[PDB]
């Protein structure tokens, strides 16, 4: 066996090739945070990680068969990997344990090892396996089996009771978080099926993620998703066929138009409390600034459609699907210098101005304005010019704005952000806690803010904060509507932050039903600021299914919901 | 911008490891890519290690230019990710929104910081 190191090998994690049998080493004084596999190799040739930093390193697996992307190294772990010609991949050797009484239920012993295999196999086989409870944090298992007669897995310690049954072919890698005491999937292998094979419906699920294929040859008219399954069984419909097709709207909590054309996708999750399939994916047709424009939007071929006006595709007026379902939306982007006047036949008539968005859902009675427009002031300290540039500093905010309209489109929020105004101007104020103060009396950006009828104000300034980076007024009136970051410590995601507050939303853990949801999972904007929603009953975790709140506890969209308009009328004409 | 024998260097990987994450950029490998090359996001520490192609590159003014693309292997419907740049100042954003977390990239003169967005604001609760 050959010995190697990062400063034997030039400080890089590269781990080079040529080795019919190498073994990379990491220690406290030889260390280097990312590690890769050779590309070219040879047939059999090993190799064997070993780590005893205090620091954790992480090796690529892009060329490995190792289905998650990143691998975590640790101080005592050991990974082996086996190239593979005939697959053109390093395989890893984990270690394996196995079920070895053939009863009905075995708690399956697992070590401190970081990755571990549990394999089931025809004579190590078990009715019913278990993975033990509260075990080193990160500590990533696959569970696999090769058995002719189906198991499953005990579902006490994991995160939803999803239908993890494990028949010949099944791959469900799982990884233990100590904060939820509960082991979270975190890549299930698909059960696939083409369309063909069950026809136009599926009475039951038989694993945790379904995959219905549609294809040419491989192709029914209608589909209909199962009345029930076990909690958050997900089910994947994809369509490669020339010819579309329908998913029937049954057992689905949607009423929006389900039509599957070529290329499209969609994902459903099953919701035990509640007894349905959630829609948690569905295509949007982009019509872009550089495509046409129809006069007479077309038809709803999918939940969503999105127009975005230009210069280059400007229409006059714009008239709303004329045939829709319940739930469809329309989201219309405006970046041209005339107004565009939009129309449906139940005799909504408005207009979309430059730089705003505009979201419209269909309802029984015809289409409905489903967003408000706050529109805000943006206003740059020369402090901040000077160090970030005059182009940059503007540049910093708008991504602010972005950031905050698809963090509301996300959620159902009813409201957007227009910027309508950006000037450079310094708030007279030794910290970012007195500007948000005096900035609403402040004659210089309250005059250009009546003067442009901004409804808010936001600063971005380079004072230092009175123990935090942002600053604004919580369920602000038309005088209190201001918000503040610097750019020592706040990036551009603190604006959707600040602007809840404005919004009328607090931390997570406040008495009040407008306020964040706090998980390790992932945190809405208030309650942690790590995924791009507010918190409400009605959304789901996109990877992991954890509801994003809870019903009159945790519902900030619903507190947003009722201020959005309010608030986007402080300045009118 | 013009050069010989190094302008056809066509890199996949957007930028290089070396509160948050310090990373080193290169403004014009970006501004090489047209709509549909391969891109390429390196952030193993945060574990997330794959490519994605350039759909959409559109002038937001005259100084500042937005990429947009999707990833290979996620989710079609909600990832993506963007490159907004300004070229009068060497001043460039990301935003990576993958289904296993989202991750803001603020870049200044080819040295950059790379966060969870968590990170991005820490504040208190204001009262009267
Ligand atoms: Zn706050």
């Amino acid at each position: 066996a050959t010995v190697l190191s990062p400063n034997q090998n030039n400080n890089s994690g590269s781990i080079p090739t040529g080795y019919s049998d190498l073994e990379f080493s990491l220690a406290n004084g030889n260390w280097v945070k990312n590690l890769s596999l050779p590309t070219n190799a040879n047939n059999s040739d090993k190799i064997t990680i070993r780590s005893s930093a205090a620091y954790s390193s992480y090796l690529d697996t892009s060329n490995t068969n190792i289905p998650l992307e990143v691998l975590k190294i640790n101080s005592g772990d050991v990974y082996q990997f086996i190239f593979n010609s005939s697959q053109n991949k390093w395989i890893a050797q984990l270690a394996t344990v196995s079920p070895t009484t053939g009863s009905n239920y075995e708690l399956i012993p697992l070590t401190t090892a970081t990755m571990q295999k549990v394999l089931i196999q025809d004579d190590k086989w078990a009715q019913t396996i278990a993975l033990p409870s509260d075990v080193r944090d990160g500590t990533t298992v696959q569970v696999v089996s090769t058995a002719s007669v189906s198991s499953d897995i005990d579902k006490t310690n994991l995160l939803f009771p999803s239908s993890f049954t494990l028949k010949n072919g099944s791959e469900y890698w799982f990884k233990y978080y100590s904060a939820l005491g509960k082991w979270v999937p975190e890549y299930i292998k698909p059960q696939k099926l083409n369309v063909q094979q069950i026809g136009t419906s599926l009475a039951a699920v038989n694993s945790p993620l379904t995959e219905i294929a549609f294809g040419d040859g491989n192709w029914v008219s209608n589909f209909t998703l199962p009345t029930t399954a076990n909690d958050r069984d997900r089910i994947i419909i994809k369509s490669t066929a020339t010819w579309s097709a329908k998913i029937n709207n049954t057992n689905v909590n949607s009423q929006a138009t389900l039509t599957l054309k070529t290329g499209d996708q969609y994902e459903f999750m099953y919701v035990s409390d509640k007894g349905y399939w959630q829609l948690i994916s569905s295509p949007t047709k982009v019509i872009d600034s550089t495509a046409t424009i129809p006069a007479i939007l077309p038809n709803m071929t999918q939940p969503t459609l999105k127009v975005k006006l230009s210069t280059s595709n400007w229409q006059p007026t714009l008239q709303l699907p004329a045939q829709a379902q319940v739930g469809d939306k329309v989201v219309i982007v405006s970046n041209a210098s005339a107004d565009t006047y939009i129309n449906a036949a139940n005799g909504l008539s408005t207009a979309i101005k430059n730089g705003e968005n505009r979201r419209f859902i269909y309802t029984a009675q015809g289409w409905t304005v489903d967003s408000y427009t706050i529109d805000m002031l943006l206003v740059s300290s020369p402090e901040v010019n000077s160090i970030l540039g005059e182009s940059a500093a503007k540049l910093r905010m708008i991504e602010g704005v972005n950031l905050t309209n698809l963090t509301a489109e996300n959620s159902n929020a009813r409201f957007y952000l227009r910027d309508v105004g950006y000037i450079t101007y310094k708030i007279p104020a030794a910290t970012l806690k007195e500007a948000i103060s005096t900035g609403r009396d402040d004659t210089t950006v309250q005059n250009e803010r009546k003067r442009i009828l901004a409804d808010g104000v936001y600063y971005q300034g380079n004072e230092p904060g009175d123990g935090g980076c942002g600053w604004a007024w919580i369920n602000a009136s038309a005088y209190n509507m201001i918000g503040a970051n610097d750019i020592a410590g706040c990036s551009f995601a603190a604006m959707r932050h600040e602007v809840g507050h404005n919004l009328g939303l607090y931390h997570n853990g406040s008495t009040n039903i407008g306020s964040g949801f706090a998980h390790p999972l992932g945190s809405t904007a208030m309650g942690g600021n790590n995924i791009n929603f507010y918190s409400s009953p009605y959304l789901y975790n996109p990877k992991y299914g954890v509801r994003l709140g809870e019903e009159g506890k945790i519902d900030a969209v619903s507190v947003i919901n009722l201020n959005a308009q309010k608030i986007s009328l402080y300045n009118h004409h | 911008s013009p050069s010989e024998k190094e302008r056809l260097s066509q890199q996949q990987i957007v930028f290089n490891e070396v509160k948050g994450m310090v990373i080193k950029y290169d403004p014009k490998v970006i501004e090489l890519k047209k709509v549909g090359d391969t891109v390429k996001f390196q952030m193993l520490e945060y574990g997330i290690n794959r490519t994605g192609k350039i759909v959409e590159i559109e002038p937001v003014d005259q100084d500042i230019v937005r990429w947009t693309g999707r990833f290979d292997q996620g989710d079609p419907n909600q990832n993506f990710f963007t490159i907004t740049q300004s070229q009068k100042d060497h001043y460039t954003i990301m935003q990576i929104f993958t289904e296993k977390g989202n991750y803001s990239a603020e870049i200044k003169d080819g040295v950059g910081l790379v966060q969870t967005m968590d990170e991005g604001v820490t504040d208190q609760e204001l009262h009267h």
